[PDB]
């Protein structure tokens, strides 16, 4: 009897690509403030 | 500087000739594994086909017979192969028997 | 009275409250002369299989085999323990000792099988399985492996059906009911999956395994 | 008793052996002196060397700087030290740095040599001279320290390597004498002796006017008879040299009682199994090793050659696969692997590692040999004739070397270009059936009908079994046949055909065409009864053989 490897995950594609797209909204806004 | 010195990891004085290093190749080369592969330099699945038979080779005769055609399906159903059939569910002791049975015992209609 | 109580308590199940056998085996070991037998070793390579102590799987396991070659007692958990170390070839040689000697009994048809899972040969794999299946019913080792060989590439239909008759022949073990589950989770269907799961914690309170799926 | 004795007095001399040996980095010694005292029967440090602080200090940089490959840095700042311990390192250090860059000179050179068979060795030489005299001993007293004893073991091997025999000889004894058990001593020692009438003279000499230094040494081991590198040295050069035995029964068997875990004696006891083709036994012997000894690079080489004659494929593919993890330097480690390779039928790439096992140690001459026999299978006669060929180059005395040239001319038409060879194999091992029966297949093919007779005759005396002489029985019968004599060859038709009958019923080929022509001829003896019987016991041949007696049976039936 053996035991292969438990079920693990990882960052998927949709969650980083929704921090992505706020990384540009935080990276888009403040420089509007600068100006 | 300071090249000499440090000792934490396998150097150039560690080895006992110096010049081995010209060739420092024979680390990188796979050693054929035991078996199998020997049936490459015949050709230059018939290596699975010649395992198998290899390790097949250890078996009694009633049991090389039993075992001469079987498959096992998923669900535990057994089918068995006469030299009829014996499709019986799996985990009973009852249809093992049988199958030797009919595979060594004498079974005649005499008319 | 005091013996026989510690020489039954070393074969109970692990999974609960381990240190107590631990005590109890260190008792029996110094204080008699049972200090180094068959049955004390085989509890603790029990012991370190479960907590995955596999480097003293192999000095325990190295050190009974040296007497006994062929104690199928132990032999299940050597050829886990090994099969987790990759060691091809003392796996090769052990699996070609038990040929010429025990082709009947199923623990060698499953050493075989195992050496060639250990070479990534699932498909030819799967036959031994069910070869040392069909030598030796009631052996979890053989059919769970079998539905690994299902599981593990590709065909995931009849990997369902295999794992439900594990569960079903082989009642009061959680890892196939564990195994089911995870294999629903895998058709990204929740409910069976939970379910199975629930009833594997049922069964067994105390695994990582289960807890973590 | 007093072997007890012995044995507390071998563990603090060898603790001894090991210590200064060590401590003045040479290794040659050292690593045997250790592995000596390990297997020593079970039944403060020692240490003292006469330096003062100040020169004792250029002794940590002296030692350092040798170990770190830096031997020519050592030399200048060791320039200006006169203590004879000393003077040892700096040109130990000379010495070493000659011997490495000579490696890195030449390593394409596959062949060592001279073709007939200096003046930057001979400086080296002149320091010894010189120094020896000013000091104020010259060997030859009572006070005589190791070092000085050290020192004439550098002569000796610097003498060896300008090919001036019979002076370093002399000068390895008197290290010995005022030092015993230095092993690379007496290794240097043994390279210089060539034949086995000279191992005599030196026994000889050893035994009647050799004496150690008993002040140097310690009690009750100066005495010869109770010595251990004489035994050793006996077990060593009368086996390698495969010299007449003699104190060598009495010697082996003490040693094994007081080395009885010694890893050299079980593997050099296992080798003396494997010099007289007794394969079996010696398999044992050598499964111990291995056991006990998992990791030791220096006699598998004949492991791994048992293993090819008893063939067994798995086997070797889990030795060869185990060895080569290990490492991949070694002499042995290079020529266990091609055999592994060599029987998969791979010839492309077993030749190769044989060359490789080569270049390492130009000193394993039997890799040679094997490397020629890979080019046959190759279909390659050209190539094989240069690589059997320098074989009997290192060394003429190589009867495997001319055996395997001989062949591959003998496969080719070229069968009287081969017999110098196989003539010359003769001399080597005129004791075997093996070579004699060859010859005689020479003989018949270049029409020396005359020749070829005598030498089948002799090649029956040396077999050791009779079952062996039914092949060479009936081809020298036809041989008579082609000397227009048919009663001649009679009656060596009657000893063919009877070894049949002494052996319960062999039935073997080359008796079933004894008796199928030994009916015919009494067909036309006009004895019918006699001839009967023959056609009979040869029914259970091949398919042309039965039918043959067959119809001869029904002539015979009818005139009986």
């Amino acid at each position: 009897m053996i035991r292969r490897a438990p079920t693990t995950l990882q960052l998927s594609h949709d969650d980083v690509t929704s921090l992505i797209d706020d990384l540009n909204e935080q990276k888009l806004k403040q420089q509007l403030n600068i100006e | 500087s300071s090249s000499s010195y440090r000792d934490s990891y396998f150097q150039y004085r560690h080895l006992p000739a110096p010049h081995h290093i010209l060739y420092a190749e024979w680390n990188q080369d796979i050693l054929a594994l035991p078996d199998e592969v020997a049936n490459i330099t015949m050709a230059m699945m018939t290596s699975e086909q010649n395992s198998n038979r290899y390790w097949n080779s250890f078996h009694d005769e009633d049991d090389w017979n039993l075992f001469n055609g079987m498959e096992l399906e998923s669900n535990g159903v057994v089918t068995f192969a006469g030299q009829e059939t014996i499709t019986g569910s799996i985990f009973d002791r009852r249809i093992t028997q049988l199958a030797y049975a009919r595979n060594n015992g004498w079974h005649e209609l005499a008319l | 009275k005091e013996i026989m109580k510690n020489l039954y308590k070393i074969n109970l199940s692990k999974y609960i409250n381990t240190e107590d056998i631990t005590k109890s085996n260190e008792i029996l070991a110094k204080d008699y002369k049972l200090a180094d037998n068959v049955d004390v070793v085989r509890s603790k390579v029990d012991i370190c299989y479960t907590q995955c102590k596999f480097n003293e799987c192999l000095e325990l396991c190295e050190t009974v085999l040296e007497n006994d070659e062929f104690n199928t007692n132990i032999l299940p958990a050597y050829i886990g323990c090994l099969y987790e170390l990759s060691n091809k070839n003392k796996l090769f040689l052990l699996s070609h000792r038990l040929a010429e000697t025990f082709p009947k009994s199923a623990i060698t048809w499953f050493s075989v099988a195992t050496y060639y899972m250990s070479l990534d040969r699932i498909s030819e794999a799967q036959k031994y399985y069910s070869k040392s299946s069909i030598l030796d019913p009631s052996f979890a080792a053989a059919w769970l492996g079998f539905a690994h060989t299902y599981a593990l590439e590709g065909e995931q239909d009849q990997a369902l059906t295999a794992y439900s008759t594990a569960s079903r022949f082989f009642p009061g073990m959680h890892l196939p009911k564990l195994f089911l589950g995870m294999q629903f989770m895998a058709m990204n269907s929740l409910n069976l999956a939970e379910s199975y799961f629930v009833l594997a914690y049922d069964i067994c309170p105390n695994d990582p395994l289960v807890l973590n799926e | 008793d007093s072997q007890d004795k012995i044995i507390h007095d071998i563990r603090i001399q060898l603790r001894k052996a090991a210590t200064e040996l060590s401590r003045w980095k040479l290794y040659g010694s050292s690593k045997w002196a250790a592995e000596a005292l390990a297997g020593l029967a079970e039944a403060i440090p020692q240490n003292g060397f006469g330096l003062s602080e100040t020169e004792y200090d250029l002794y940590l940089l002296g030692s350092t700087l040798f170990d770190a490959k830096e031997f020519d840095r050592c030399v200048f700042f060791l320039k200006d030290v006169t203590n004879p311990y000393l003077k040892f390192l700096k040109l130990y250090s000379k010495f070493l740095s000659w011997d490495k860059k000579s490696q890195e000179s030449m390593e394409n050179i596959l062949t060592t040599g001279k073709f007939t068979d200096q003046s930057n060795i001979s400086s080296i030489l002149k320091e010894i001279n010189t120094f020896l005299e000013s000091y104020e001993i010259k060997i030859d007293d009572d006070e005589a320290d190791l070092g000085l004893a050290l020192l004439y073991y550098l002569r000796g091997v610097i003498l060896k390597q300008e090919k001036n025999i019979s002076k370093a000889m002399s000068s390895f004894l008197k290290s010995l004498s005022c030092y015993s058990f230095n092993w690379s001593c007496w290794l240097e020692l043994m390279d210089c002796l060539q034949k086995v009438d000279d191992a005599l003279l030196l026994n000889n000499y050893l035994y009647q006017n050799f004496q150690f230094k008993f002040s140097e040494n310690l009690g009750s081991q100066r005495t010869i008879e109770f010595n251990i590198m004489i035994k050793f040295f006996k077990l060593k050069v009368f086996e390698e040299l495969n010299g007449q035995l003699e104190d060598y029964f009495e010697d082996l068997e003490f040693l094994l009682q007081v080395f009885p875990n010694f890893t050299f004696l079980k593997a050099y006891n296992a080798t003396i199994s494997y010099n007289n083709l007794d394969y079996v036994t010696a398999e044992s012997r050598f499964d111990d090793i291995v056991k006990q000894d998992p990791y030791r690079l220096n006699d598998l080489e004949t492991y791994s050659n048992i293993l090819y004659v008893m063939q067994k494929n798995s086997k070797l593919a889990y030795l060869a696969q185990f060895v080569s993890q290990i490492d991949r330097f070694r002499p042995e480690t290079c020529c266990i692997i091609a055999n592994y390779y060599s029987a998969r039928q791979e010839h492309e790439k077993s030749i190769m590692y044989f060359r490789r096992a080569l270049t390492l140690d130009k000193k394993t001459t039997n890799a040679w040999t094997l490397m020629g026999h890979e080019f046959v299978e190759l279909s390659n006669s050209h190539a094989a004739i240069e690589c059997y060929r320098r074989a009997v180059d290192i060394c003429p005395r190589d009867f495997k070397a001319w055996f395997g040239l001989g062949q591959a001319y003998a496969l080719l038409d070229m069968h009287l270009y081969s017999l110098y060879y196989f003539q010359k194999a003769c001399t080597l091992k005129p004791w075997d059936r093996r070579i004699w029966q060859v010859l005689g297949e020479c003989y018949s093919k270049t029409g020396n009908k005359v020749e070829a007779i005598k030498c089948y005759k002799r090649s029956i005396k040396a077999s050791q079994t009779v079952d062996q002489n039914t092949s060479i029985y009936y081809r020298l019968a036809q041989l008579y046949e082609e000397l227009e004599d048919l009663q001649e060859c009679k009656k060596f038709m009657m000893k063919c055909v009877d070894v049949e009958e002494l052996l319960e019923g062999i039935v073997t080929d080359e008796t079933v065409k004894a008796r199928l022509w030994l009916a015919i001829f009494e067909i036309k003896a006009g004895n019918y009864q006699l001839a009967y019987d023959y056609a009979m016991g040869v029914s259970s041949g091949t398919s042309q053989e039965i039918e043959e007696a067959r119809m001869l049976a029904r002539e015979c039936r009818r005139h009986m």
